[PDB]
């Protein structure tokens, strides 16, 4: 995986570049975004389980049949693993934010997200559903507690979103 | 496998093709070329999936047969996906940026093309009627000829 | 979509630049058959600008795995295309003690 | 099948070629009937005029036996 | 979107976008607020625009509801307004993006093939926007009723 | 290709409801940058050609790649690297219009580097001509829009990588 | 493609050099040799059909090969494999003409031995059809023009298998 | 090269070289000590020639090389007659070819473009190809002159 | 795998033949062929470092591929280069004692082009520098081993391709 | 024209114009007030700037003007000032139209053709092209200027 | 600088700074951003500009490059460069400043007198820092164009 400042380090090694007043200026950006990136990881922590179990309870309201006969979390079992696809969800988003880059995201949750999916026969876009929802209460709970900077939040589940998700047009 | 414990989603499809018993009959290696075109951008390959490429040769539809030898390389093509194709002829005629030269010729660079340049053999009555040595035929023939080729 | 993408290949010496013209052409042969999908391909306007009426088709365009194919075996590989090609010269010590 | 002869000058717009032209710029052709429709519809895309169209096969207001 | 027009047409073209081209963005970019504004008066009158265009479809056409009817009972009924609703979100992402893709991708290429296999009259469903747009714009100012009834009007041609 | 705009109505037809206080803030930020989006690409076109010169003088002239023996050589190959620059100036001003790097991805980054990797294009030397037009646009439009176009540009590069 | 003389001039153009005494030496070679390979292309082309002929009766015929489950069964199978001997004999024409085997790699062995292995063709029995035709070749045209043919004959075999 | 056009045409055709075709490469075979004589000429005075050419050009077209030209200064007129030992070297192997395909394959498919992006003027590049073929045309005789005229008018009537 | 006598023993047992004059022939060839396959190997295992190195020094090195944004840049990418050649040069050497291309298909072929595909890696670049390891090795071995090593030095470039 | 080039794409894609095609349509109807005053102003200026820049060009070089060249003696001088207002009323073609499509149908296609048979210097032409764009920037509003500028550099760049 | 008129002509009448003034100074720094992209951009092109200048001019007007001439020579020739970059720099700190005074103080006071004293044709330099002008508004849009016209043609006018 890599974080904003590996990220960067390796744009800049591919031209082989030293570190100019841009690159500096980023790095400047992220470390002093990362006071707030600890602190809303902090929260997420403390709040995680919570904030899935209320983001499948808004889920299932919203696409009532995901419980429902035919529906893919009919079982326990199968809730028990939504909800836990629904925790791998919060949990590499928080690992996302802290890092500052979405590779991590990406090396780890999305490059085969499709395949799996099909395979087990898991619709694809209720679970974007579900994450958008997840991103709205963190950003919400975020919003509410003290956090000043808190407009990267929603940069790891929307990209979630826009690459898991289908393209529709 | 799929039961005993977590399949982490980076290595489903690979380990699904793994773990089946025609394991050791496709040779291509599946999981460095794919962990690598993950690192990597969209790669030269039809949209539709790496068999749907037929051999560039003279003649015959030559495809890698999906179930023989595997070597399926699936990737997420979308719809406006344009393919870079390299042109036969000069580089500047290639009509991704040069869109008004596609009735170019590719002289020396590219395939010999043929035409109905001459007039054809019995086309009007100047030639009224015998004339065996009427020499614009053999054009025409190989004409005939190289639009079967 | 095999037989689709050689006959394009073939009709108008061009791989099928993707997913657009696929779809074009499988929609066709879905909903006329082989004869309107070999109708839609002669008709095209690509083909008309590429051939007029009085030009037989060639192969105008090769992928990149043809083309390696077809330029990267031990014969027709130029010199210079993926190595780093030293200006021989004469040593300047027989240069020096030349006539 | 309904055949129709068709004769047209199409002329070039853009280019000045200097390869013997005429035998595409005045010309006779015989062209099917299910595709007389967009052969004409090219023909004047292109800018030619039809100079004449004859119906070569068949006979007009067959109902059935056109093929 | 309109950008993606005009780049998709440059690119084919092989060409920069033109100085007209840029001109339309720039206006387009100025008339953001304008087109954003609709587009927020059609999302709060998603529940009322659709339930009166199918009201009125229904009191013009009643064998959609009548037996031997494609849209006969309940069931089908609330589906033929999600559709109704579709299509309206449909119009709201168009009208925001100032180009008819987004329209005609999600719901537009392929829809007399989609609908023949359910059946239902492709000449109502047309009937059925048109009602969603006299709803429209009666709802909706003036000139940007014309605005988004051009936009309703080109979904209407291309499906009618 | 997705521009923002396309990408924020995408992110919202997936999801099936309708453009909600958070597309508005996305459309409304883009369109605020479509000013300086657009004045940057109008300057671009105009000074198309001399940025590839500049680039190209900056980079690769008088050098190994252009000498004899090099991918550059030749007046056929001179002019296929000019055309390339030009694609790569091009699509990143279509990037630039659009804030997004779809483009990039569907058409310009879409089998380039095993269709360079058979033409024999030295993969370094195109890098750092990118870069020389990165430099180049930078200089002409200024630093927010050369920013911006340098975010294209160097996504490109990371796409060569 | 590439003849004699085109190789030595890609070889002077790629180091940017004038023809010196080498490369004109390497022409004078190629011109001596101009009038046997002319006189062999003319032979061969004469007695093409009979080469192929007598290649596959003293190689295939009456064989596995031509016999029901050999791949020279079917009618259809004996034409194509005639016909590949066929191009196989025209292509080694023309590389002797040009001195060169650049046409054999760019327009036949190109995915040649995977075409047989998907299609199932015998390279063993192909390449002693080849040897055979080689042989004929040879008692057909003479000793030096007979090597060069040979040559370029197990080129293609060599590329075969 | 001529063997290289004639046996591309043959396999276009897909025919064993015609007897005619065969005929025109024992010609060039034979014929082939005067192209090498030719080209041995113009390889020992390519400076001289080279040399003469440019200042006949410089004063014909005086200001390329002036300041604000394209070629002024000494490097970059020391780049201008390496284009032109360029060219010079092209012609000499399209004299040993017997064709011109190496002389528009190295230095002829995108001239017109190469030239415009460096800002220089094709016809003044074409005046010193046409300075360069005067001088290499006086350095020999009319039968040696005549043939290397070819290839010098057909890279002149390319550039322009 | 399979060397020259187990290649004529299934040629012989597929037909279900015993071994015959011209088979016998063969094996005496290879037993001819022997001695200076096994003194090239010995060779060839002396030198094999030294091969590799100069084969990198007169092909790769100081070219686009070593440079920023090549191919060969990282330490670890040169060290995966020069272990590429090592594998290639050590199942030349196999191919060259067992008399047989089969080792070299079986263990270096099969799939090497698609990994290579994956990888971005350039293979007509790693064509040029197997063609340096061969005159290398040609070299240091002698015209008859030279060019038996550079049959099969030719045969992975040719799959590779 | 703009109406032009779309009435023929919606030709060849067998559809009516798209929204946003008539949204361009009813643009450029609007910017034609515009336009039409860009190019009464040339045309009122015509004689001034074909004077100034036909001089202008001249004193660049005389050489075209004095003996022996293409445009030496009176009668010659005249053929050029009516190529220059020529050119100038293809530019106002163009700055009507919105589009260099008249430009490039009446004086622009075949021009290095005719011009190699006339024994006129293309680069002489293109010359003269940029001192009547200078002029009439000079002469023209800057925003005015620029527009026309399109229709200068393109013409001139389709001279060179 | 804007600042200094407006609070020179305040303390020239004793009093604080009247509305109009103050509303002159928020408008000039409002409009101080586009200052800085205009003189961003003529700083990282003054390379190209000036090269691109000193082309056009030594084309215009080869006398003063001719022997004989001020810019005849090398060093001359660099001189006369260096000149115009001066002239650009000032151009650019007008920008920054928002109208004249710098160009004025620096390099338009006596500057008929040091060019009469150094030899120089006052028009020739006039003419130089027009072509500046021209390459320069080149390499922006039409409104930073018209913007950076003003300080041209000042220097133009204070030089002819
Ligand atoms: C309480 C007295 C009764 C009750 C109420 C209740 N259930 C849920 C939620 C769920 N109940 C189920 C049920 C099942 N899952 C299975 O696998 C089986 C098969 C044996 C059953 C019966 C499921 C899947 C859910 C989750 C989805 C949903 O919302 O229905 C709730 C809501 C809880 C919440 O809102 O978080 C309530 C109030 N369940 C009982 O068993 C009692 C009879
Ligand atoms: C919940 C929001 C939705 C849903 C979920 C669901 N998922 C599965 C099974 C799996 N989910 C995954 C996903 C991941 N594994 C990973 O490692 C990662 C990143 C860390 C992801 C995203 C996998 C791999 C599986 C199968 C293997 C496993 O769980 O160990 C199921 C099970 C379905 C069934 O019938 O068994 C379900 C139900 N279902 C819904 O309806 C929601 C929309
Ligand atoms: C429907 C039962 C399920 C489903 C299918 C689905 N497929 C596509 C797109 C394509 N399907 C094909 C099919 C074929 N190609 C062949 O060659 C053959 C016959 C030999 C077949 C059957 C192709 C070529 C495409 C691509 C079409 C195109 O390029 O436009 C889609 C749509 C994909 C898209 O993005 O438009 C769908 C939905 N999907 C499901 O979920 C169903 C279970
Ligand atoms: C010049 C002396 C006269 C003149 C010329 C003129 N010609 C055309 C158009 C065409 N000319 C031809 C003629 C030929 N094409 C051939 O291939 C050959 C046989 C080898 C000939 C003789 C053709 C076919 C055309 C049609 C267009 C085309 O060239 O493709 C034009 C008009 C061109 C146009 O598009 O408008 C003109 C002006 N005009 C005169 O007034 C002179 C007397
Ligand atoms: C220039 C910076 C470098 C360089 C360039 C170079 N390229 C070619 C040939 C081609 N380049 C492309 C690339 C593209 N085509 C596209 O459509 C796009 C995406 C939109 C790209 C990036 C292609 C396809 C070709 C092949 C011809 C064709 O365009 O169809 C060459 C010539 C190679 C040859 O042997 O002719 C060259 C030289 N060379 C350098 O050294 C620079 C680093
Ligand atoms: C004859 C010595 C052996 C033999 C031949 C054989 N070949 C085929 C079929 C094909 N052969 C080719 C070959 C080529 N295509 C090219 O473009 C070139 C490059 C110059 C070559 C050499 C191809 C493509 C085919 C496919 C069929 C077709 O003709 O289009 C067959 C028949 C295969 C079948 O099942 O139809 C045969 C029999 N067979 C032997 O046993 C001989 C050793
Ligand atoms: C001299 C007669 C004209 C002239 C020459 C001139 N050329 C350059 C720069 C270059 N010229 C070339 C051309 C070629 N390279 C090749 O390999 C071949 C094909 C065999 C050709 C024709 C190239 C590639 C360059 C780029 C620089 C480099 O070589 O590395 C210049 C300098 C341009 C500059 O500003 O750098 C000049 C002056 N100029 C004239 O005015 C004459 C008409
Ligand atoms: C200097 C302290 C020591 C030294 C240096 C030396 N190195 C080379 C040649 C090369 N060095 C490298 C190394 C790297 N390239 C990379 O990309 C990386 C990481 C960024 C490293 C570490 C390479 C690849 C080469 C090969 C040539 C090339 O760069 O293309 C030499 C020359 C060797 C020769 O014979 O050519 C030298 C002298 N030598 C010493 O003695 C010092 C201890
Ligand atoms: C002046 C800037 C340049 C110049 C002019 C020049 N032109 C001619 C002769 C002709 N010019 C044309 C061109 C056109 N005629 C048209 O109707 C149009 C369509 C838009 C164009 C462009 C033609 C056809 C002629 C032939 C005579 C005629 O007009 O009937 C000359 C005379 C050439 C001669 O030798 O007689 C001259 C001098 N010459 C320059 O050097 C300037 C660059
Ligand atoms: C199943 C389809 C099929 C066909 C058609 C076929 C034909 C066939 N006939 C052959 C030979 C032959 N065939 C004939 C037969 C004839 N002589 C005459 O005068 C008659 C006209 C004719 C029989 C009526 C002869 C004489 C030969 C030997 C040719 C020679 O050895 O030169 C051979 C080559 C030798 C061999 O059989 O191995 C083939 C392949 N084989 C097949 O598998």
């Amino acid at each position: 995986m890599r974080d904003a400042v590996t990220t960067l380090i390796k744009n800049y090694d591919l031209t082989g570049r030293y570190l100019d007043r841009n690159a500096m200026d980023e790095l400047k950006a992220y470390f002093e975004s990362g006071s707030a990136r600890i602190a809303a990881a902090a929260m997420i922590n403390a709040n995680s389980a919570t904030i899935v179990k209320r983001a499948a309870a808004q889920l299932f309201e919203e696409i009532p049949e995901l419980i429902r006969p035919s529906g893919n979390a009919y079982t326990t079992r199968r809730f028990s693993a939504c909800l836990r696809d629904m925790d791998y969800y919060l949990r590499y988003a928080s690992y996302a934010l802290i890092a500052a880059d979405n590779n991590v995201l990406d090396e780890r949750v999305l490059q085969g997200l499709r395949e799996t999916y099909n395979s087990l026969g898991v619709p694809i876009g209720p679970t974007v559903r579900g994450i958008q929802i997840m991103k709205e209460m963190i950003e919400a709970m975020a919003e509410d507690s003290s956090l000043n900077s808190t407009d990267f939040i929603a940069s790891p589940f929307d990209h979630m979103t826009r690459e898991l998700s289908e393209l529709s047009v | 496998g799929l039961g005993v414990e977590a399949q982490e989603c980076r290595n489903w499809g690979m380990q699904q093709d793994l773990f089946s018993y025609s394991a050791p009959f496709r040779k291509v290696p599946q999981f460095i070329t794919t962990f690598a075109q993950y690192d990597r951008p969209l790669p030269d390959q039809h949209v539709y999936g790496s068999g749907n490429d037929p051999l560039e040769i003279q003649f015959g539809a030559i495809f890698p047969k999906e179930t023989r030898n595997p070597s399926k390389r699936p990737a997420p093509f979308n719809k406006d996906t344009k393919r870079i194709l390299i042109h036969r002829g000069p580089a500047v005629n290639n009509q991704v940026g040069n869109p008004s030269a596609v009735g170019e010729f590719p002289g020396s660079l590219g395939a010999k093309v043929f035409r109905l340049n001459g007039g054809l053999p019995g086309a009007k009555v100047g030639k009224n009627t015998g004339t065996s040595v009427k020499f614009g035929e053999s054009s025409t023939q190989a004409l005939i000829r190289a639009a079967y080729r | 979509c095999k037989a689709i993408e050689y006959m394009h290949r073939r009709l108008l010496g061009r791989p099928t630049y993707g997913r657009q013209e696929m779809n074009q052409y499988f929609d066709i042969a879905s909903k006329q058959g082989f004869y309107a999908v070999v109708e839609a391909m002669i008709d095209s306007k690509e083909y008309s600008d590429a051939f007029g009426e009085d030009t037989v088709p060639y192969e105008r365009y090769l992928t990149p795995g043809g083309l390696q194919m077809r330029s990267a075996r031990v014969g027709s590989l130029r010199e210079d295309i993926g190595q780093r090609v030293d200006k021989e010269v004469t040593p300047r010590f027989v240069e020096l003690g030349q006539v | 099948m309904r055949m129709f002869r068709i004769t047209a000058c199409v002329p070039s717009q853009t280019r000045i070629r200097t390869q013997r032209e005429l035998q595409n710029t005045y010309f006779t052709k015989l062209v099917p009937y299910d595709n007389w429709f967009r052969e004409q519809q090219r023909i004047m895309k292109m800018g030619g005029k039809i100079v004449k169209v004859e119906l070569a096969t068949g006979r007009p207001g067959t109902n059935a036996g056109l093929a | 979107s309109i950008v993606t027009k005009s780049i998709v047409n440059a690119d084919a073209e092989a060409r920069y976008l033109s100085p007209g081209e840029l001109d339309r963005i720039k206006a387009f970019v100025t008339g953001g607020a304008a087109r954003l504004r609709i587009a927020e008066t059609l999302t709060g009158s998603r529940e009322t625009i659709v339930k009166q265009a199918g009201d009125r479809l229904f009191q013009k056409r009643p064998d959609i509801v009548s037996p031997g009817g494609n849209a006969y009972g309940e069931e089908m009924t609330a589906t033929c307004l999600r559709d109704m609703d579709y299509y309206l979100r449909l119009v709201t992402y168009g009208v925001v993006s100032g180009d008819v893709t987004p329209i005609e991708e999600i719901g537009l290429v392929g829809v007399r093939e989609m609908y023949r296999s359910l059946g239902t009259p492709i000449e109502a469903v047309a009937q059925s926007v048109r009602e969603m747009k006299e709803v429209a714009s009666g709802l909706m100012s003036s000139d940007d009723a014309a605005e988004a009834s051009a936009y309703f009007d080109f979904v209407i041609g291309k499906m009618s | 290709m997705q521009d923002a705009i396309t990408a924020v109505i995408n992110s919202a037809d997936v999801q099936g409801k309708y453009l909600d206080g958070a597309a508005m803030d996305k459309l409304k930020s883009y369109f605020a940058s479509g000013e300086l989006r657009v004045r940057a690409a109008s300057v671009i076109s105009a000074n198309a050609a001399t940025i590839v010169k500049e680039a190209v003088a900056k980079s690769l002239l008088y050098s190994d790649v252009t000498r004899p023996g090099g991918n550059m050589y030749t007046t056929r190959r001179y002019a296929a690297c000019i055309r390339d620059l030009d694609y790569y100036l091009r699509y990143a001003t279509y990037a630039m219009l659009a804030g997004d790097a779809s483009i990039l991805d569907e058409r310009v980054l879409n089998g380039l580097k095993e269709t360079y990797n058979s033409l024999g294009v030295p993969i370094s030397s195109t890098v750092q001509a990118i870069q020389a037009i990165k430099e180049v646009t930078a200089s002409l439009v200024g630093a927010d829009a050369g920013k911006e176009m340098g975010v294209y540009l160097d996504y490109i590069c990371s796409g060569l990588s």
